[PDB]
């Protein structure tokens, strides 16, 4: 949504552009658009959703 | 000076004008073509303009 996908060698995070403050990639701070074969340079990773662990 | 891949830079600018950045990643090829053609017509225009 805002910021950049930044990887530190092994893990991917989202971070605001002007100051390093990495966060876990979750469904809340990212948005979806279409299937994942048209964009160039896309990578693979888990996008955790906080609703699954609660399992209400 | 902080280095950044050029398509991401242009995606930033798209947000700057209120267009969601996914719009750029889905038309990267087309956008690039339009830009190249425009730059090409610039020189001809300067030469043909009296
Ligand atoms: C390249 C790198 O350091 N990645 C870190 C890792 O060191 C750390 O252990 C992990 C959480 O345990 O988060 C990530
Ligand atoms: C770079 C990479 O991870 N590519 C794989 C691709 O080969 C596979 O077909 C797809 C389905 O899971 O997942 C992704």
């Amino acid at each position: 949504r805002e910021g950049v996908f930044v990887s530190n060698g092994t893990h991917w995070f989202v971070t605001q552009r002007n100051f390093y403050e990495p966060q876990i990639i979750t469904t809340d701070n990212t948005f979806v658009s279409g299937n994942c074969d048209v964009v160039i340079g896309i990578v693979n990773n888990t996008v955790y959703d906080p609703l699954q662990p609660e399992l209400d | 000076a902080l280095q950044i891949p050029f398509p991401m830079q242009m995606a930033y600018r798209f947000n700057g004008i209120g267009v969601t950045q996914n719009v750029l990643y889905e038309n990267q090829k087309l956008i690039a073509n339009q830009f190249n053609s425009a730059i090409g017509k610039i020189q001809d225009s300067l030469s043909s303009t009296p």
